[PDB]
C-alpha cells in the first residue's frame, strides 16, 4: 500500500461528480423530512471529538470498515473522527458535511505522518472520495439513496 | 543626540506603509488602507490619478487588520514592469489574497487592472493576526510573511478549505518560464520535491507580527539576509536568517528572543539611508504613540542592546535613497526622519531623477494572445502555440502538414481533403 500524496484526492475528479460522490440535493436538518437518514454511529473503535455520530449508512459501513483498517494497521491506535454532520454553520454551502455524506478523520495519536497512508486505507475501504485535505486532516464522504 | 521630521503631505487616506520600485523614478507609492496607491514626486507633489485602485474588490474596516495589506515590485520592474500585492477580499470572514499586477504599457503611473494573476488566496476566520507582508530577498525569491489569523488547531482539524500556509514564511520563485502554474518553488526551498508537505512554505512559528524589519546586508559572512519581526500575540520577537548559497533539506528556526521591554510595537526597520551616518545599519522600531528605540547585536557575543530614540502612528515607509518615513492618523499624513547633525540632502547623497518610462521589453512588445511571467515568456491562452502565441491551434489538431488558421479549420495542401487533412 501506498500513501496519498499531500493535497491529492481519489478519484481524481471533483467531489460531487457522478464518479465520485454525487451531486448535492441539499442542506439536511431537523426539521427536514430527510433528517431520518441519519443515525448514530456507536462503533466502540472509533473516537468522536465532539450529534457528531449521525451520518448515512453508505458512510456508516465504509467508516465502520475503515475503523477496523486502522487498528488492523497500527499497533493499538484507532480511528479518529473530527467532524461528520453539520447541524447548522461551520461550512460553506453544498459541503456533503451538511447531509451527512463526509468525515474529516485523523489518527488517535495525532500522527500527522500516518494521515498519507490514513487516506489510502480509506480509498481502499471504500470511501467514494478521499482528499488530502491539509496537514490537519483527510476528508471522506460517500454517496446517498 | 535627537532626531527631527519634517512633513511632507497631509489630506491623506487611511495611510498604511510606502515604498519605491528601484528604477531611477525616485517615486515614492503610499498605500492606502481602502485599497488605493498614490505616488509622491521626487519633489512633492501627490498625482491626480491613482497608481492603483482596487477599493471595490478589497474589504477594509476600521479599529481590524483588513485592507490594502503589502506591496512588492519585481526587483526588474524597470523592464518587466511587474509587482505584487496582498489584500484581504470577501463575498470564513474572508480571503487574505496574493495577486501579480503589471503597469500599463501605455501609462507608467498606472497599473493595467486586467493583467491581474492571482498566486494566494488564504481562508480567514477572524481579522486579527493576518500579517500579509510581501518583500524579496537578495536571492529574488518573493517572500510572504503570513500571521497565524488565530487559527486553532482545533480550527483547521475539524474545518475544509482552510489556508495551511497561516503563521509562516513563503518561499515562491517569481520567475519562472513555466506556464502550467503562477509560479515555481526553489531548490533551496526545504519542501521542495515533498510529497508531504507544502512546498510554499519556508517556515513558520508566527502569531501577530508588525511590519518585520529586513535586514539586506548581515553583519554577518554567512548569513546573507536576516528579517526581524515583533509579536504582540505575551510579546516577544523572532528573527530569521537566510543564506544564499544553501539548499535547504530541513526548516530554518525562527530564533525567540526579547530584546524590547514592555510596551506594544508598531514595527521597525534597518536604515539603509546616506542622511544618517550614525543611524545607519541600526534597528529601528516604534509603537503607536511616536516612541522609538534602536536595536543593535554584535559580530561577538551576538547579544542584543537597546537604545532610546530621541525625536497615531500608523506606518512607514523608505524611499529609494533608503530615507525612513513615517505615516500617522481625510486626516492622514507623511512625515520624514532626518538627522540634525548632517544636511537633509548631503553633497553625496544627490542623484539624479530618471523618470519612469513606458515598458520596452520584448515580450511587452510582440506578447499576445497570453501573458508575460517575469522572465519574459509569453505564456500562450488555451487554443494558441508558438513563441508569441499568433500560431493557431485546432481541435482536433491539424494533420498531414495541417494549418489552423479560423476557429478550428484546419487547411491541407494540395493532395488532401477533410476537416482535419
Ligand atoms: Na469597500
Ligand atoms: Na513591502
Ligand atoms: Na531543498
Ligand atoms: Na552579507
Ligand atoms: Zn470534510
Amino acid at each position: 500500500l501506498t500513501p496519498l500524496a499531500y493535497k491529492q484526492f481519489i478519484p481524481n475528479v471533483a467531489e460531487k461528480t457522478l464518479g465520485a460522490s454525487g451531486r448535492y440535493e441539499g442542506k439536511i436538518t431537523r426539521n427536514s423530512e430527510r433528517f431520518k437518514e441519519l443515525t448514530p454511529n456507536y462503533n466502540p473503535d472509533i473516537i468522536f471529538k465532539d450529534a457528531d455520530r449521525l451520518m448515512t449508512q453508505r458512510c456508516k459501513d465504509k467508516l465502520n470498515a475503515l475503523a477496523i483498517s486502522v487498528m488492523n494497521q497500527w499497533p493499538g491506535v484507532k480511528l479518529r473522527v473530527t467532524e461528520g454532520w453539520d447541524e447548522d454553520g461551520h461550512h460553506s454551502e453544498e459541503s456533503l458535511h451538511y447531509e451527512g455524506r463526509a468525515v474529516d478523520i485523523t489518527t488517535s495519536d495525532r500522527d500527522r505522518s500516518k494521515y498519507g497512508m490514513l487516506a489510502r486505507l480509506a480509498v481502499e475501504a471504500g470511501f467514494d472520495w478521499v482528499y488530502y485535505e491539509s496537514k490537519a486532516h483527510i476528508h471522506c464522504s460517500v454517496k446517498a439513496e | 543626540n535627537c532626531f527631527c521630521i519634517q512633513e511632507v503631505v497631509s489630506g491623506l487616506r487611511q495611510p498604511v506603509g510606502a515604498l519605491h520600485s528601484g528604477d531611477g523614478s525616485q517615486r515614492l507609492f503610499i498605500l492606502e488602507k481602502e485599497g488605493y496607491v498614490k505616488i509622491l514626486t521626487p519633489e512633492g507633489e501627490i498625482f491626480k490619478e491613482p497608481y492603483l485602485d482596487i477599493h471595490k474588490l478589497v474589504q477594509s474596516g476600521i479599529k481590524d487588520e483588513r485592507g490594502l495589506l503589502s506591496l512588492a515590485f519585481h526587483p526588474n520592474y524597470k523592464k518587466n514592469g511587474k509587482l505584487y500585492v496582498s489584500y484581504t477580499t470577501n463575498q470564513h470572514d474572508h480571503i487574505l489574497r496574493v495577486v501579480e499586477y503589471t503597469v500599463s504599457r501605455k501609462n507608467p503611473h498606472q497599473v493595467d487592472l486586467r493583467t491581474a494573476r492571482v498566486f494566494l488566496e488564504v481562508a480567514e476566520l477572524h481579522r486579527k493576526h493576518l500579517g500579509g507582508q510581501l518583500l524579496f530577498g537578495p536571492d529574488g525569491f518573493l517572500y510572504i510573511i503570513l500571521g497565524d489569523g488565530m487559527i486553532t488547531l482545533d480550527d483547521m482539524e475539524e474545518m475544509d478549505g482552510l489556508s495551511d500556509f497561516t503563521g509562516s514564511v513563503l518561499r515562491l520563485d517569481v520567475d519562472t518560464d513555466m506556464c502550467n502554474v503562477p509560479y515555481s518553488i526553489p531548490r533551496s526551498n526545504p519542501h521542495f520535491n515533498s510529497t508531504n508537505q507544502p512546498p510554499e512554505v519556508f517556515a513558520h512559528g508566527l502569531h501577530d507580527p508588525g511590519r518585520c524589519a529586513v535586514d539586506r546586508h548581515p553583519t554577518d559572512i554567512n548569513i546573507n539576509l536576516t528579517i526581524l519581526c515583533s509579536d504582540s500575540n505575551r510579546s516577544s520577537a523572532r528573527i530569521l536568517q537566510i543564506i544564499k548559497g544553501k539548499d535547504y533539506e530541513s526548516e530554518p528556526s525562527l530564533l525567540e528572543f526579547k530584546p524590547f521591554s514592555n510596551g506594544p510595537l508598531v514595527g521597525g526597520f534597518v536604515y539603509r539611508g546616506c542622511q544618517s551616518e550614525r543611524l545607519y545599519g541600526s534597528y529601528v522600531f516604534g509603537d503607536r504613540n511616536g516612541n522609538f528605540l534602536t536595536l543593535q547585536q554584535s559580530p561577538v557575543t551576538k547579544q542584543w542592546q537597546e537604545k532610546p530614540l530621541c525625536l497615531h502612528i500608523l506606518g512607514f515607509g523608505e524611499d529609494e535613497l533608503g530615507e525612513v518615513y513615517i505615516l500617522s492618523s481625510h486626516n492622514g499624513k507623511l512625515y520624514k526622519i532626518v538627522d540634525p547633525k548632517r544636511p537633509l540632502m548631503p553633497e553625496e547623497c544627490r542623484a539624479t531623477v530618471q523618470p519612469a518610462q513606458t515598458l520596452t521589453s520584448e515580450c511587452s512588445r510582440l506578447c499576445r494572445n497570453g501573458y508575460c511571467t517575469p522572465t519574459g515568456k509569453c505564456c500562450c491562452s488555451p487554443g494558441w502555440e508558438g513563441d508569441f502565441c499568433r500560431t493557431a491551434k485546432c481541435e482536433p489538431a491539424c494533420r498531414h502538414g495541417g494549418v489552423c488558421v479560423r476557429p478550428n479549420k484546419c487547411l491541407c495542401k494540395k493532395g488532401y481533403l477533410g476537416p482535419q487533412c
